[PDB]
């Protein structure tokens, strides 16, 4: 149960920055992993004890500092091998060898701070075609055009969270691929029974949280400064 | 537990007057490991006496082995001086050729 | 024949502020190699025989990397068993461990040892069979059930019979000189008469390795003999002597029985 | 060879 | 080689199939032997460890051969919910390094196919519309699309517990109003009695 802090992470280029990783399982000792796709879990930095810390693998470009056996924070320097990339932490139980990893921590470094914008929701209402041939009906969400893509989608029937029936998308998909700085495009898919659909009574709900800029980030353009958000569109029961 | 020490007075090699030969002072089956062993080379120390590094048997009770080079003869009196936390003296063994 | 290496280890906590002492200590067959102090300004793995000096940077590198995490171990046990005994930080205790392989003239794995010790008492120690625990006191039952559930010994078996054995017969071959041989013990016998009525027989041991040797005294192929513990000589070979007081005259009754590794013939000596 | 695991109490 | 080296993948087995993971590891003395199994986009989570006398747990079986220094891991029956990259961790000295990892994609068996495209409309507004191809089988699989204006999903596996009934999507929309195309998903193998209703 140790808890990585945060989710989802975006820094410039020549920015530090550092990702806490705490534990309240009173843990052996504390690892900090990493995932670039096309290769594994490379080693980073690991304590066995406070006040220790030693090297991994790839530790050139990272500093840790374990002053506290709850507490073994990450900072990411100015090692530009870092575009998108998962750093993982994790803790093992060295009776047992085990690891348990936290939620994982996203970070992406963005150029130009012009760059981020938040995710475009609308909830897409089953076609009666569907209703008739197959008996279901299937709402789709649509979260279009944000960079980077930090965002988790989640359905809302009647004020209840679900997760039965649900298809959201692996992965994001690029607008415009030629780039790398592009913009993302997440779907999701919520089927029911049409006769679930058929009522007026339901409120079905799409909510995509988003994780963007922040209050330390200045903001001097037009459109509204994409902060940290929650993007929703909703719909209800036809007959 | 605290466990007294063991000690044996000898020499490495059958004691022959004007040989040159080894002293050795085995102390063994001890706890805990903090002892001070001396040498008594007529009843004084000698300054340059090499040790082992500090062991233990299978029973966790520690030996060590302190030993000088030396030229045995009649005249000449040497003894083991041992002390350790459950001695209310320093323990002074004797050397004798025939044990 | 039957040769072994086992790992000794002595973690002695100091009151309050300061690095606890941390040694390692590797002998082959009963014969020391390398070895470690925490108190020592080299902070590597230092060699104590020559067949392990020539093994290269990285052979150090990793044992000293894993005695410094042995040392990290320790550092935790301290303060884990102060706990368990409901002890104070005040205090001065000294933990003990030690793990091992025994192996026979056949060159085949035969026994695997990996025990503990606190304060010069028993703790944990792993049995014969190697997949069940022995627990001394109350304190020790706590970890005997917590390692019973993460398969320590499995984990720690992968060793026993697998690496540790590998290693003890590759480090038997780089100093077969000083490892394999089987000295015999140069007996002799003295006559120290106390009195002009009793005398003090001794039948002597010397020189001879491995330390496995039996000094009987028998009046007449026939218990309140003088034996004393097998003590080393210092030039790699071991002695011991054990003698009995006899009445003058009666010295033809008596018979010292001298067997050991290196003697083809179990030797009985006469005065 | 010093063991590659360490095991703690 | 590498210090864990396994099977390239991806494996694609139909659902109820039994996979087989391979796993060499390099380190002759590592003694801590673990399958983790990892989502996309997630954390690895602890599968099952592995010992020398071969574990079983439920539908998962784990076996380990310390002489060949091979690692084997069994799945019966495989579900929708076994869908994941398998990471094969071995041990160095505490530290556990991690395999490049071998992907497990579970299809699931259509039972009864009813491949269509339905146009579906925003709920906020009709100038917005988007294409869905659902329930086809799984042997069709959705390519990308060639067009820089249209988006087009990947074919994603729902599952509705409460019927006992699992069908695929696949999700294209564009951006300019001019695409209310049937001919939307025609990059693809799509199959012969596809639904399509009109506009």
């Amino acid at each position: 149960g140790i808890t990585q802090s945060p989710k989802y992470l975006f820094r410039k280029e020549g920015q530090n920055v550092t990702l806490s990783c705490e534990q309240n399982l009173n843990h052996d000792a504390m690892y900090w992993y990493r995932q670039d796709p096309g290769q594994g879990l490379r080693l980073i930095y690991y304590s066995q004890i406070v006040n220790d810390f030693q090297k991994g693998d790839i530790a050139e470009g990272y500093s840790v500092s374990r002053e506290k056996k709850e507490s073994f924070p990450l900072t990411v320097t100015s090692a530009q091998k870092n575009p998108t990339a998962f750093y993982l932490c994790a803790g093992q139980v060295t009776n047992t060898g085990e690891l348990f990893f936290g939620e994982g921590s996203r970070l992406t470094v963005l150029e130009d701070l012009n760059k981020v914008f938040p995710p475009e929701v609308a909830v897409f209402e089953p076609s009666e075609a569907e209703i008739s041939h197959t008996q279901k009906a299937t709402l789709v969400c649509l979260a279009t055009g944000f960079y980077p893509d930090h965002v988790e989608l989640s359905w809302w029937v009647n004020g209840k969270e679900v997760h039965s029936g649900v298809c959201t998308d692996p992965q994001p998909l690029k607008e415009q691929p030629a780039l790398n700085d592009s913009r993302y495009a997440l779907s999701s898919r919520l089927r029911v029974s049409a006769t679930f659909w058929q009522n007026p009574r339901n409120h079905f709900r799409c909510q995509v949280q988003f994780y963007g800029l922040s209050e330390n980030d200045e903001w001097t353009q037009d459109r509204a400064k994409p902060v940290t958000q929650i993007v929703s569109a909703e719909a209800w029961g036809r007959a | 537990i605290q466990r007294t020490p063991k000690i044996q007075v000898y020499s490495r090699h059958p004691a022959e007057n004007g040989k040159s030969n080894f002293l050795n002072c085995y102390v063994s089956g001890f706890h805990p490991s903090d002892i001070e062993v001396d040498l008594l080379k007529n009843g004084e120390r000698i300054e340059k006496v090499e040790h082992s590094d500090l062991s233990f048997s299978k029973d966790w009770s520690f030996y060590l082995l302190y030993y000088t080079e030396f030229t045995p003869t009649e005249k000449d009196e040497y003894a083991c001086r041992v002390n350790h936390v459950t001695l209310s003296q320093p323990k002074i063994v004797k050397w004798d050729r025939d044990m | 024949g039957s040769h072994s290496m086992r790992y000794f280890f002595t973690s002695v906590s100091r009151p309050g502020r300061g690095e606890p002492r941390f040694i390692a200590v590797g002998y082959v067959d009963d014969t020391q190699f390398v070895r470690f102090d925490s108190d020592a300004a080299s902070q590597r793995m230092e060699p104590r025989a020559p067949w392990i000096e020539q093994e290269g940077p990285e052979y150090w590198d990793g044992e000293t990397r894993k005695v410094k995490a042995h040392s990290q171990t320790h550092r935790v046990d301290l303060g884990t068993l102060r706990g368990y005994y409901n002890q104070s930080e005040a205090g001065s205790h000294t933990v003990q461990r030690m793990y091992g392989c025994d192996v026979g003239s056949d060159w085949r794995f035969l026994r695997g040892y990996h025990q503990y010790a606190y304060d010069g008492k028993d703790y944990i120690a792993l049995k014969e069979d190697l997949r069940s625990w022995t627990a001394a006191d109350m304190a020790a039952q706590t970890t005997k059930h917590k390692w019973e559930a993460a398969h320590v010994a499995e984990q720690l078996r992968a060793y026993l019979e697998g690496t540790c054995v590998e290693w003890l017969r590759r480090y038997l071959e780089n100093g077969k000189e000083t490892l394999q041989r089987t000295d015999a013990p140069k007996t002799h016998m003295t006559h120290h008469a106390v009195s002009d009525h009793e005398a003090t027989l001794r039948c002597w041991a010397l020189s001879f390795y491995p330390a496995e040797i039996t000094l009987t005294w028998q009046r007449d192929g026939e218990q309140d003999t003088e034996l004393v513990e097998t003590r080393p000589a210092g030039d790699g070979t071991f002695q011991k002597w054990a003698a009995v007081v006899v009445p003058s005259g009666q010295e033809q009754r008596y018979t010292c029985h001298v067997q050991h590794e290196g003697l083809p013939k179990p030797l009985t000596l006469r005065w | 060879y010093l063991q590659p695991r360490t095991f703690l109490l | 080689r590498k210090e864990v080296e396994q099977d390239p993948g991806p494996f694609n087995v139909p659902e109820g199939a039994t996979v087989a993971f391979n796993c060499t590891y390099s380190n002759s003395a590592s003694q801590s032997f673990f399958w983790y199994r990892q989502d996309c986009r997630k954390e690895p989570k602890l599968l099952m460890s592995v010992y020398s006398s071969g574990n079983e747990d439920g539908r998962f079986t784990a076996q380990l051969n310390r002489a060949s220094q091979y690692i084997s891991l069994l799945i019966r029956d495989s579900k929708l919910s076994d869908s994941a990259t398998y990471l094969c961790v071995v041990n160095r000295n505490n530290d556990m390094r991690f395999g490049a990892g071998t992907r497990l994609t579970v299809k699931p068996n259509i039972q009864n196919p009813d491949p269509a495209v339905y146009q579906l409309r925003d709920s906020k507004s009709s100038d917005k519309s988007v294409c869905l191809f659902t329930d086809f089988d799984s042997q069709t699989n959705v390519s990308q699309s060639k067009d820089s204006d249209v988006y087009i999903t990947d074919k994603c596996v729902l599952d509705m517990r409460s019927m006992d009934f699992k069908s695929n999507s696949a999700v294209a929309w564009s951006n300019k109003s001019d695409f209310a195309c049937a001919n939307a998903f025609n990059n693809s193998i799509i199959p012969e009695d596809t639904f399509f209703p009109s506009p």
